[PDB]
């Protein structure tokens, strides 16, 4: 049984650093800007 | 007498008759056919170059150019020796052969046939 | 832009019911196709050929259907009338293989005809089940002892009846009859559709003859008639194939 | 002029002038640059020539 | 102990590390303000071939 | 007229999941690199899409990369990685091992990994070689230049052994996992590994 | 005599060449396939032809029906090739030809549903080079010669960029200059 | 006794390759005895070696009467009362050693009807970020 579904929003950031401390702020902004856009669908 | 010559001449006339039948309809009258199941022009395989050999690289004359030259070519070795395949024979058969230069000619024809690549 | 998509045209049933193409599946320059002629890289030029705007105008859009030590070949005939038009064809079957069920072949074969009536599938599969189960231990034989029977053979394809005669040894297994029919159609210059149709008309005769070696066990290996050149020295062949239009 | 020029990657002064006129016009919109050159050049070549 | 497959390792890995160190020489100040990256460097091929991609993504 | 009713969902080619599943199944090495990078990204960002419970014909597709890494670990006591063809296989093996490490924090992608009687042989093999490092035995002395190849090799195995140990809950007497880890604990200086 | 026979062979070989008007798209993972030789992926997905189990399944008949399916697809790329259209022309049992058709459709060598108007273009390999495919002499167009390794370029073709290689434009835009 | 006249009157002259110098028009020997041994090791009542002699002589002389056309399998099957499964063996045997289809008009050989050959066609790849050409 197939279901053609839209996939999840994967955070592929433009510049890709390697240390974690240069990432966490952008990933927090992504989690907020994804869960707020997704909360209204419910 | 007059039996075996008559039978063999009838065989040769039947052979040439089948050739003159098969050459007019396919190639001469309308140059191909048409399959009804798929819109594909059927053609005899003898005019089609069954395999494909290796590729060739080069460079253009003027440097700092962006043009692509895709093309084709034909190739053969000597185009006169036929392809009576002796390579589809194991190498244990023809070792009780009468001569040695006969063995040399068989190995020469087989090494010619294994040069299908360039 | 300006590129044709790679799929989504399946104009096959209209050529099945074209009444000009000699397809025996249904009843109810000067070239025709540009497979040797360039068009100077405009696709619009292919719309000058009369069988090709037929497949753009009368086409439709299809969705793609998605999916042992010795083979035993059994020929299967198929003759079903259904709403005026009929279905008459033939195909082999591998009895030792079971990778595809006759229900699945019925669902595939009904999809190209564009019927999908959900009851043709059951009828086709029941006919295939019947003709398979009727012939389970008659094609699994191990024939020895040099039968060497004569074979007359006929083939029906749209008032273009094929007929020939030859001596056959059904004891050695070197010559595939599909290779035999290939050697015939290479020589007589026929279309490729005679490649299955002769061999599918031969295996049946092989299991017609095999039948009499097993069921009644009538040997009757007595003088296969020849012309005193080969096997039986009469004085020291039979016929030749042909294609007659009736 | 209005005629079709020679084989590409020549870039006559007319085409250079019209390219720079387009860049002063639109500041973006390389379709609207490439037609103002004359429409016989692609976007992917006008950007490769302005760089 | 075995000198063959460590000298081949040296000749491979020294070459690879030289290429890695010489992976960054065309991103200077006055090597990019000039024109000897874009024009005539089809020998390089690395950039000015992304322009068919980067315009199609809207970045410019 | 027939070119107007195209289904919008399939007019981009194949979908990306079948693209990733076919790319590994072929033999083209750069497309294998692409497929493993995308499997790693989907395993980090949304693991339920690659849950082994949902896609059953996916775990042998990673076993066929992880199981030839044992020969590399056997040969890693000398400078074995000479050309640029064995190293690519090494990096593909380590990346697939990371993918199976990342899928093993799910509790439904885990029982399939436990019931396989061959991933545990690989875990036991890597732990035995790390015990040979941690004790100092003269058999299989570690070559130092391969050490960064081995070090992150042994952080991705313990995190499997940290996850599947709950399903090895009957502990026997002469066990090799318990003996090996109690040998390892005396040696290391990592807070995370302790 | 040799120059005239070479020109004669070049003429009657360009007479039978099946010139291309449609581009053919395969998926990128199925670039392992070549028309000439049988790859090892085909030998482990369809083992019934190579085990020498039965007599009716040789590698020669496999290669013949495989080239039949792919050549009758690529001459009409826009049209979805079906099983019943193939079964009436090739003489094999039905299960094996369905296996081969489903195999070739699995890898996207035939029946690859794509609309190339909604995807960009790239330049992957190098720009220039005289890429010349080397075919064989079609035995049947060989000279009679009642009693010579001459190679002949049939079709020269130039392309300015990959964007016109992908859409089969051979600088005929000097005709249609827009 | 019967084929002397037939070789004398209306046969075009003999052309034979160098690796067929071991051939004997009079009798048979070990190469033909070990290649297809079914005519010798009592396969049937039919497959006695004298019929093999007669058929190989008939085939090679039928090619002698027309050296510039391909001798097909059907055209010899018209007047050879033998198994077709052995006519194919002897015909492929004599063609295989380059005797009776060696030097012919190459547009006489029967080829199976089929579609065109698509090997020189241009293929483009469906890369997941574009449509790069397929140039090895």
């Amino acid at each position: 049984p197939l279901n053609w579904v839209q996939g999840p929003a994967i955070f592929h950031m433009l510049t890709s650093p390697y240390t974690q401390d240069e990432i966490i702020n952008h990933e927090m902004n992504f989690l907020k800007g994804r869960l707020l856009e997704l909360q209204e669908i419910t | 007498t007059n039996w075996l010559y008559q039978h063999s001449a009838a065989c040769s006339r039947f052979n040439s008759d089948l050739f003159y039948d098969r050459v007019k309809v396919l190639l001469v009258d309308q140059q191909g056919l048409r399959d009804a199941y798929t819109n594909i022009l059927h053609i005899p395989e003898s005019t089609q170059s069954t395999t494909v050999l290796g590729w060739r690289r080069s460079k253009n004359d003027s440097p700092s150019d962006t043009s692509i030259v895709y093309e084709t070519v034909i190739h053969d070795n000597d185009l006169n020796k036929p392809k009576t395949g002796l390579s589809e024979i194991p190498k244990e058969i023809y070792e009780d052969v009468v001569d040695e230069d006969v063995l040399r000619a068989i190995t020469e024809q087989q090494n010619f046939e294994k040069c299908n690549e360039y | 832009n300006q590129l044709i998509p790679q799929a989504y045209i399946s104009n096959f049933h209209n050529r099945l019911t074209n009444e000009d193409d000699g397809i025996p599946i249904f009843t109810m320059g000067n070239a025709v196709l540009p497979d040797l002629q360039d068009q100077h890289h405009n696709p619009f030029n292919i719309l000058r050929y009369p069988k090709i705007r037929d497949t753009f105008i009368n086409g439709k859009v299809v969705s793609p259907y998605r999916l042992s030590g010795e083979a035993i070949m059994i020929p299967i005939t198929l003759d079903i009338e259904h709403m005026g038009h009929t279905i008459k064809d033939q195909f082999l079957w591998n009895y030792n293989d079971d990778s595809i069920s006759p229900e699945e072949f019925a669902s595939i074969y009904c999809k190209d005809l564009d019927m999908t009536s959900a009851t043709l599938q059951t009828q086709i599969a029941n006919i295939i089940k019947e003709q398979l189960k009727d012939l389970e231990n008659i094609a699994a034989t191990e024939i020895m002892s040099d039968l060497h029977v004569i074979i007359n053979l006929t083939c029906n394809l749209q008032d273009r009846f094929f007929e020939d005669n030859f001596q056959w040894n059904l004891n050695d297994k070197s010559l595939t009859p599909e290779r035999f029919a290939t050697s015939i159609v290479q020589d007589l210059g026929l279309t490729r559709e005679f490649i299955p149709l002769i061999s599918q008309s031969l295996h049946e005769t092989i299991l017609k003859i095999k039948k009499d070696w097993v069921d009644g066990h009538l040997i009757q290996d007595h003088v296969p008639n020849d012309a005193a050149f080969g096997y039986l020295s009469g004085i020291r062949s039979n016929w030749c194939p042909r294609v007659e239009i009736l | 002029e209005n005629n079709g020029n020679s084989v590409k990657k020549n870039w006559s002064d007319q085409e250079m002038l019209l390219l720079l006129e387009g860049i002063e016009m639109y500041e973006d919109q390389w379709e609207k640059i490439a037609d103002h050159v004359g429409g016989h050049k692609r976007v992917e070549d006008c950007i490769e020539k302005f760089l | 102990l075995h000198p063959r497959e460590t000298l081949t390792h040296y000749l491979w890995s020294s070459k690879q590390n030289e290429l890695v160190l010489q992976g960054d020489q065309y991103f200077n100040e006055d090597a990019a303000r000039t024109s000897d990256i874009y024009s005539n460097n089809n020998n390089d091929r690395s950039l000015m071939g992304n322009i068919s991609l980067l315009y199609s993504q809207g970045r410019l | 007229n027939v070119f107007q009713s195209l289904p919008k969902e399939t007019a981009r080619g194949v979908d990306d999941l079948t693209r990733m599943e076919m790319a590994l199944l072929s033999g083209i090495p750069e497309e294998i690199k692409w497929s493993l990078k995308k499997y790693l990204t989907y395993s980090n960002k949304a693991p339920y899409m690659i849950s082994l419970r949902t896609l059953p014909d996916l775990l042998p597709l990673f076993k066929t990369f992880i199981l030839p890494l044992e020969r590399i670990v056997e040969g890693l006591n000398k400078s074995s990685i000479c050309d640029s063809k064995a190293m690519d296989s090494l990096q593909m093996g380590l990346n697939a091992l990371l993918i199976l490490r990342n899928l093993a924090q799910d509790t439904d992608s885990v029982q399939i990994l436990v019931k396989d009687r061959e991933i545990k042989s690989f875990i036991l093999f890597i732990l035995k070689k790390f015990q040979c490092v941690a004790t100092g035995d003269n058999k299989w002395q570690l070559y130092e230049g391969n050490a960064t190849f081995f070090n992150e090799l042994t952080h991705y195995t313990l995190d499997l052994m940290e996850a599947i140990s709950s399903y090895i809950a009957p502990a026997m007497k002469d066990d090799h996992y318990f003996q090996t880890l109690v040998s390892i604990l005396n040696y290391t200086k990592d807070r995370y590994m302790v | 005599n040799y120059e005239q026979e070479a020109q004669k062979l070049e003429e009657k070989a360009l007479r039978f060449l099946a010139k291309q008007t449609h581009p053919v798209i395969i998926p990128s993972f199925a670039s392992w396939f070549d028309i000439s030789k049988i790859h090892e992926i085909e030998k482990r997905s369809n083992p019934d032809f190579f085990n020498d189990s039965s007599r009716f399944k040789t590698p020669k008949a496999y290669k013949d029906t495989r080239n039949f399916i792919i050549n009758t697809y690529r001459l009409s790329p826009y049209e979805y090739l079906t099983i019943t259209a193939v079964r009436r022309n090739v003489a094999m049992d039905v299960a094996s030809i369905v296996k081969i058709h489903a195999f070739l459709e699995k890898w996207g060598l035939i029946n690859y549903q794509i609309d190339p108007r909604t995807k960009p273009s790239l330049i992957g390999p190098s720009f220039t080079g005289h890429f010349q495919v080397v075919l064989d002499t079609p035995q049947g167009l060989k000279p009679f010669l009642p009693e010579f390794p001459v190679n002949l370029t049939i079709k020269k073709n130039v392309y300015d960029s990959a964007q016109d290689f992908n859409a089969l434009q051979d600088e005929s835009r000097n005709s249609r200059q827009i």
